[PDB]
């Protein structure tokens, strides 16, 4: 079998998608409030916040997506958000390190401070888990970039109106996904089911980690340290 | 309402 021409422009507008909101060079993580060795809050959440803005880029540039109600966006972005940046923290990831490498060695987080972000080990033992597993599949850069897509693009999110609409564009993704790896990928037998695992291992992360955020945004001499964006993305504000 | 999300998306 053969790719076809709509589906791998879906492709190329998906890679160049991630190349415009991914920067491999993490220069811009010097303008963020220096990480403290709950002194790692203050750079996390502006890490978070920086890291919301390039899903809402990349979100903006996938097809069908744009075309949403403005309700829709919104709902996806806010119940996703937290899913895709742990998705597109994979490129980061390191095995030999086993922790998140941004650059430099001030941008190595890895842990140990895990306490002095704010969060409990029920959450990043699993993340930890789910890094590694991800990153064991050796997923080519359309895999990868096809996986943030389908994440965003789930109409089983809280919030959502026109689900058919976002379904349906979701499915044209799935059989894109699932015609790349049988034809481009080889040994991709199974790996369809173990890329959607993940986003079933997502929603437990998304669920630990809004636990967890609950306990900072209630005390405001944590949620102070956030910022406006995360507030708003992570809140619990509803259209 | 969700002011910084509308602005982000144009
Ligand atoms: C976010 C990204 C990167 C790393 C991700 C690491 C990352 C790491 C975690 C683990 C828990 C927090 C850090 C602990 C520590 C690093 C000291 O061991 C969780 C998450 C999810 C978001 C956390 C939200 C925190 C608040 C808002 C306070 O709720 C991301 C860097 C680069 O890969 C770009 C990517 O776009």
């Amino acid at each position: 079998h053969m790719l076809s021409d709509e589906q791998m422009q879906i492709i190329n507008s998906l890679v160049e998608a991630h190349h415009k909101t991914y920067d491999d060079s993490y220069s811009d993580f010097v303008r963020f409030r220096p990480p403290v060795r709950l002194s790692m809050l203050p750079h996390l959440a502006d890490l978070v916040s920086y890291s919301i803005q390039k899903v809402i880029g990349f979100a903006k540039m996938i097809p069908g997506f744009r075309d949403l109600t403005a309700e829709d966006q919104i709902a996806l972005l806010k119940s996703s958000a937290i899913e895709i940046i742990m998705l597109r923290s994979n490129q980061s990831f390191s095995l030999e390190d086993m922790s998140w490498s941004c650059g430099g060695p001030d941008f190595k987080y890895c842990i140990n401070d895990v306490t002095k972000a704010g969060h409990t080990l029920e959450l990043l033992e699993p993340l930890v888990k789910f890094q590694v597993g991800l990153k064991k599949l050796k997923l080519h850069e359309e895999e990868h970039v096809l996986l943030m897509a389908i994440c965003l693009l789930s109409p089983d999110r809280p919030g959502v109106q026109d689900h058919v609409r976002i379904e349906a564009l979701q499915d044209r993704l799935c059989d894109v996904l699932q015609a790349y790896i049988r034809i481009q990928h080889p040994g991709g037998r199974l790996l369809y089911a173990k890329m959607i695992q993940k986003l079933a291992d997502l929603r437990s992360l998304n669920e630990e980690h809004s636990k967890q955020y609950r306990s900072l945004s209630f005390q405001p001499e944590h949620s102070m340290q956030l910022t406006p964006l995360v507030l708003e993305v992570f809140g619990s504000e509803v259209s | 309402r969700h002011k910084i999300l509308h602005r982000l998306l144009q």
